[PDB]
């Protein structure tokens, strides 16, 4: 190193090349592996992270525990990146990926290590990656009949075993079908904004519910809301988006009079246009008005002379969930407020739950929507039971949109892995040893679930490894009972996309990290 | 121990994974199972003193120096200045009590830390917490259905409100107003049953005002059918006293008429002038004839008036208050029967609420004035006048009160009761370990480490009435298997008898339920966590 | 003419999943209620509505 | 932008709306259907309307788009779709689309 009297780049920028950086990214997605390894399985733990700020955040979740991680490493956060793709697309297995990603990296560490070329062992993993999904697709086990007990006995299954890795998994059964039962009234988009989930502090977990119909917070009553009825047996809704004030017609008015008539009059006629919009709404025939935008006191006390009831500046999800849920529209003006543009519902009430009042719309027998109520002792306990709901939500969607499920718990990746070996015995060899690579980085899941549980994993892989060769496809771990078992009649059931995805993804980002040669970083600026 | 891994490569070229890796710190394994064990176990043990009739209060300091006494665990941690992450868990567990059931804050945190205390040991004995948390799961199931079995019904009709007043009573029995016990129970169960819609629906709080002025004595504090306001009368001039009136809400200011769009009034002769003033003064008069025709006593405002309006009410024998806020406005209306009006057009005489007396009231050398609104009709709506000799002993009183209308309310939202005292814990605790007896080995540690934490109520019981801890328990455990009695429990005020049901202590079977299955939900995350990733910083 | 051509990034599916749409997508919401046209009508303004 | 009186009486007409924030983008529409856009809002005469096979809301991964499709196999404009499980996989791609 000559110091030239012009350096070539800006000073302080730093290079690093050749096999030593790829062994150093290597040990880099090693290390972000390591992180999320203690939470997978039903055995798995949760992780607590604080922010600058101070505020904790606990989570089950791979990919939310990723993004809490400040992660600044080049090839490090490739798995980052992985797991948020994996959770878009799929909304489960997010350890999985950057597990598979990393095991991975490490099996084709010594490879690389000895001046392998990296293009081959590109190659080695998109031929792998092809043959493992083709696999998948092909042994993976639908069912032909139609049949809705038999569908949803499998949307139910699913979701169980998407849920027992999380703190609600002694209760995971009764959220299963919590869930099932919300997916299925999703009409043909099965949006998420649709399912609403409301978190309320205090109460058992089993005091959750899901109601047929919207629910939501009450929105700062104004004077007089208090002498509203609180319970209506066959109520019109009149949703509205409409400011039901005593205002200014517009901001840009003036109002220009030289006489104390005129004066009078002005007046008169602002009470009056105030007045026939309330009139025009109770004379709609409705019994519960909400709004988007506020309403005042004057219009409060007006449907409270009514027996009437009101509230405003309703969220604009809350007011979407309500017509779906009613069958009604939102009116941004009252001129024609005709019998079908009116919400109905059997029962509305406003309750006491754990410390706040919710208003209530249930009986819908249209309904297209749903609300959680989660009950929690504290905010991030209903935050992670929220997290873990999405996670069977995401699930049982995937799941209606195909029906095609493989056992679980280690057993797909054993028997993918005895198929890539298998393959990989009857290949040259320069290739046979990468594919054996791939093969053997395949085990990484039972392996880690067997470590969570505390088993000894190295008896349990010999055991699995075992039966496939011998014969069974759906062999796995069992946590419970120390040993393996066919996790197919266990109901260990998870969509085939998901082990589509992670394996797409995990091939997909070792490969993008090998084929880096040089790690070139500017000065900041 | 901390910044995760430290390897700066095989080949020396750095190595930097996390923003700023080198200042953070994280914990792993079961030392972060043991430190948060530890502290749950340090703020559990804080608490425990202030269990039961004989516990103390605890004198809490905020950051301007303002001192609050208070007995309610609760309010103990909410004004507690914690940094672990655990102790906020704590924190939120008791304030998530607290909003669900309302009494019972100080029972939650002392269970968890007695369950993360006997998890400790089930660790280092070898088991994996997650089988920790199945078996305290399980044991909490057997638990909740022995409460159930155990349980008696009460009747919460307004007739017979003797076991009302008991279990109030026995709510109250720990707190510092305990010196007038039956008088402040039984203005809480008044309070509840008259503002409650009766098919067991809810108990609605803001009907319920609860107001404390300095003075006076504790003992003097009474329940108003009505509406304590902290205004009184405009002017000076009006008499103090109004009987039998005609209440006349209104909540337009008693001013000349003002237009909410952007308007201008133009004066283009002498004569705009004239009419402008004969305007003004003929909507003064207007205004106040038209108050006087529905026959009205007593005009209510909420916005407040000016000097010719004021002294045309006092002109007309129509006493007035301005200024009254609007949840003021809601409760007068709601208890005197009438209706909160907009504008002088719209008052009817039917729109008028009645109030039997209407008086202002001094409180000694303090020349301040507070106006009662009571002997209405059908008041629905109520207040609670909290006296005292100084603030503290106030605001404790308010929040002991607010515990006995949380018991009344839970009462009326579930009236089945379990006789308090430890005989709950007892019996819950007795049924655990016989289920234990028939578990298979693995859990039935788990089961019985839960049915030990369990029992830590009655001990601290005991130890805060001076009794010895484990043989008051153990004797109280053999005379309630040797007899079928799960009424036996810590005879804390020395009574001479271990009866609960004989001594009338009474506790909410829905509140030792959500005690048992929050503790049991918070034990169950704490146990799950191991690993903390805190920033490290300690920053300014 | 080579801005004719528009590439849209979804992320998720693995690059052999990527397809050719002959018109255009738009990584946003339908304002209103109606959400799916069969026989579209586009009228177009570049004014507010 | 999208008023709300104009929103409401659209939802009343059975009308769909979508909003374009860049000229670009309303340009490459226009392009693309064979609409001109109006500067008033005059309804559009049989030239200025434009034409589209399709036009629906759809949801691809986790982002919701609208979708201007064509049945036939031709267009002014027409869209690559990019998968991919990363951002920058996907930026590489469309370089090598480029
Ligand atoms: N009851 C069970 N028995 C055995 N394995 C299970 C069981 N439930 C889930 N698993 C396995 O745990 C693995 C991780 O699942 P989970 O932690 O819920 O989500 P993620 O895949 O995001 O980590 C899955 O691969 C699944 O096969
Ligand atoms: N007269 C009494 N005799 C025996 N035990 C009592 C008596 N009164 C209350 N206790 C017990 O004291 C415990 C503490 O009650 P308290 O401090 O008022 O509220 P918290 O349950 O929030 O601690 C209760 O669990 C109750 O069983
Ligand atoms: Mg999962
Ligand atoms: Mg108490």
């Amino acid at each position: 190193m000559m110091p030239t009297p012009v350096i070539l780049l800006k000073e302080g920028t730093d290079s690093s090349q050749g096999i030593p950086q790829l062994v150093s990214n290597i040990s880099a997605c090693q290390v972000i592996a390591e992180a999320v390894r203690t939470t997978l399985g039903p055995r798995g733990m949760d992780k607590l992270i604080v922010d600058g700020r101070g505020k904790a955040t606990i989570s089950n979740d791979g990919a939310t525990i990723l993004k809490l991680l400040d992660v600044v490493h080049p090839a490090a956060k490739t798995l980052v990146d992985i797991a948020k793709s994996q959770d878009a697309e799929v909304g489960d297995g997010t350890t999985s990926v950057t597990l598979l990603a990393a095991e991975f990296l490490k099996q084709v560490k010594p490879y690389v290590e000895e001046g392998l070329h990296p293009q081959i062992i590109i190659r080695a993993f998109r031929t792998a990656t092809q043959l493992a999904v083709n696999k998948i697709k092909e042994i993976a086990v639908t069912v032909k009949k139609a049949d809705k007990v038999e569908q949803r006995k499998l949307l139910e299954k699913c979701a169980m075993t998407a849920l027992s890795s999380k703190l609600i998994s002694q209760q995971k059964a009764f959220f299963a079908k919590m869930v099932v039962d919300a997916v299925m009234m999703l009409d043909d988009l099965l949006q998420l904004k649709m399912i609403g989930i409301k978190k309320v502090q205090g109460g058992a977990l089993e005091d959750s519910q899901l109601v047929a119909g919207v629910a939501f917070k009450k929105t700062f009553s104004y004077a007089g809301f208090e002498m509203q009825p609180k319970k209506y047996h066959n109520p019109k809704i009149a949703l509205l988006n409409v400011e039901l004030e005593l205002k200014a017609e517009k901001d840009n008015a003036e109002i220009r009079v030289h006489t104390v008539e005129d004066y009078q009059a002005i007046v008169d006629a602002e009470w009056n246009i105030l007045y026939d919009k309330l009139e025009k709404i109770h004379h709609s025939g409705a019994k519960v008005v909400l709004s988007k935008l506020p309403i005042g006191d004057v219009a409060t006390q007006y449907f409270a002379d009514r027996d009437m009831f009101c509230a405003g500046r309703v969220p604009e999800e809350d007011l979407k969930r309500t017509m779906m849920a009613c069958g009604g529209s939102i009116q941004t003006s009252v001129n024609a407020l005709s019998a079908d543009v009116l919400g109905r519902c059997q029962v509305f009430e406003e309750t006491q739950i754990g410390g706040e009042r919710y208003n209530f719309f249930t009986g819908c027998p249209k309904a297209k929507t749903c609300t959680f109520i989660l009950r929690g002792g504290a905010e991030q306990f209903m935050e992670e039971t929220e997290r873990s709901l999405h996670d069977a939500i995401m699930i049982v969607r995937r799941a209606i949109k195909n029906d095609s499920v493989v056992a679980g718990g280690g057993a797909i990746e054993m028997e993918l892995s005895k198929y890539l070996r298998d393959y990989s015995r009857t290949i040259p060899g320069k290739q046979q040893l990468l594919i054996g690579a791939y093969a053997k980085a395949l085990e990484i899941i039972p392996r880690q679930l067997c470590d969570n549980a505390g088993f000894d994993a190295t008896n349990i892989l010999n055991k699995l490894r075992a039966r496939h060769a011998q014969g069974g496809t759906w062999y796995g771990v069992d946590i419970n009972n120390e040993d393996i078992a066919d996790n197919f009649e266990a109901f260990v059931w998870e969509p085939a996309m998901v082990r589509i995805n992670a394996l797409t993804a995990a091939s997909e980002a070792a490969c993008l990290i090998v084929s880096v040669d040089e790690t070139i970083k500017n000065p900041r600026s | 121990a901390s910044m995760g891994t430290l390897a700066f490569d095989e080949y020396g070229r750095p190595f930097l994974i996390i923003k700023d890796q080198d200042r953070k710190s994280r914990l792993m394994g079961l030392e972060a199972l043991k430190s948060h064990i530890m502290a749950a176990k340090a703020v559990a043990n804080t608490m425990r003193t202030s269990l039961g009739p004989n516990g103390l209060d605890k004198m809490m300091v905020d950051k301007d120096g303002d001192v609050t006494v208070t007995n309610d665990g609760a309010t103990i941690l909410s004004m507690m200045d914690v940094d672990h992450q655990i102790a906020k868990l704590m924190v939120e567990l008791s304030k998530s009590q607290d909003d669900e059931i309302g009494d019972g804050t100080t029972g939650v945190v002392v269970l968890a830390g007695a369950l993360l205390e006997e998890a400790e040991q089930l660790l280092d004995r070898g088991i994996h917490p997650i089988r920790i948390a199945d078996g305290y799961e399980q044991a909490a199931r057997v638990a909740i259905e022995h409460l159930d079995k155990i349980s008696d019904s009460v009747l919460v009709d307004i007739k017979d409100t003797e076991p009302l007043i008991q279990t109030a009573k026995t709510t109250l029995g720990s707190k510092v107003v305990n010196s007038c016990h039956r008088q402040m129970a039984e203005i809480a169960v008044n309070a509840v049953l008259t503002v409650a819609d009766m098919e067991r629906r809810d108990v609605d709080f803001e009907l319920i005002k609860v107001e404390g002025k300095v003075g006076g004595r504790l003992e003097d504090t009474k329940l108003i059918k009505g509406v304590i306001v902290d205004k009184d009368f405009s002017h000076p001039q009006m008499p103090k006293k109004v009987e039998d009136a005609k209440i006349a809400i209104l909540t337009c200011p008693f001013e000349p008429p003002k237009p909410k769009t952007k308007h201008k009034l133009d004066v283009t002769s002498v004569e705009d002038y004239k009419a402008l003033q004969k305007y003004e003064k003929e909507k003064f008069e207007e205004m106040i004839q038209q108050i006087k025709e529905t026959g009205a006593n007593l005009a209510i405002c909420q916005w407040g008036f000016d000097d010719e309006a004021n002294h045309l009410l006092l002109q007309n024998n129509l006493p007035a208050v301005r200024w009254v806020g609007g949840p003021e406005i809601e409760l007068i209306a709601i208890a005197t029967g009438g209706r909160i009006v907009p504008r002088f057009s719209e008052l009817t005489a039917e729109k008028l609420g009645f109030a039997g007396l209407v008086q202002e009231i001094s409180f000694g050398t303090t020349k301040d004035k507070m106006l009662v609104i009571e002997q209405c009709k059908n008041s629905r709506a109520v207040t609670i006048f909290i006296r005292g000799g100084n603030k503290m002993i106030i605001e404790e009183a308010k929040r002991s009160l607010h515990d006995a209308l949380c018991v009344i309310r839970n009462l009326i939202r579930d009236n089945r009761v379990v006789y308090g005292g430890g005989a709950a814990e007892i019996s819950c605790a007795l049924a655990v370990s016989q289920e234990a007896d028939k578990c298979p080995t693995l859990e039935q540690y788990a089961m019985r480490a839960f049915a030990d934490a369990l029992e830590v109520i009655p001990m601290a019981l005991s130890e805060n009435s001076g009794m010895n801890p484990i043989q008051t328990m153990t004797e109280v455990r053999a005379r309630q298997v040797k007899e079928m009695n799960p009424a036996l429990g810590i005879d804390c005020l020395h009574k001479g008898t271990n009866d609960m049901k004989q001594q009338h202590v009474i506790e909410t079977l829905i509140g030792k339920k959500q005690q048992i299955s929050l503790a049991t939900q918070m034990v169950r995350m704490i146990l799950k966590i191991d690993d903390i990733r805190k920033p490290g910083e300690s920053e300014e | 003419n080579v801005d004719n051509i528009r590439v849209c990034k979804i992320l998720g599916s693995g690059i052999s999943s990527s397809s050719v749409l002959h018109g255009m997508v738009f990584k946003k919401e339908t304002e209103g209620d109606v959400t799916s046209v069969k026989d579209a009508k586009i009228a177009v303004y570049s004014c507010p509505f | 932008k999208v008023a709300d009186m104009a929103l409401h009486y659209a939802n009343k007409y059975n009308i769909m709306l979508v909003r374009l924030n860049s000229k670009w983008d309303l340009r490459r529409l226009c392009k693309t259907v064979g609409a001109t856009a109006l500067p008033r809002l005059t309804p559009p005469v049989l030239e200025e309307m434009g034409h589209c096979d399709s036009v629906y809301l759809s949801e691809v991964g986790d982002t919701q788009v609208v979708v201007f499709k064509h049945e036939k196999e031709d267009g002014a404009i027409s869209t690559i779709v990019l998968r991919g499980s990363t951002d920058n996989l996907m930026d590489d791609i469309e370089r090598a689309v480029d």
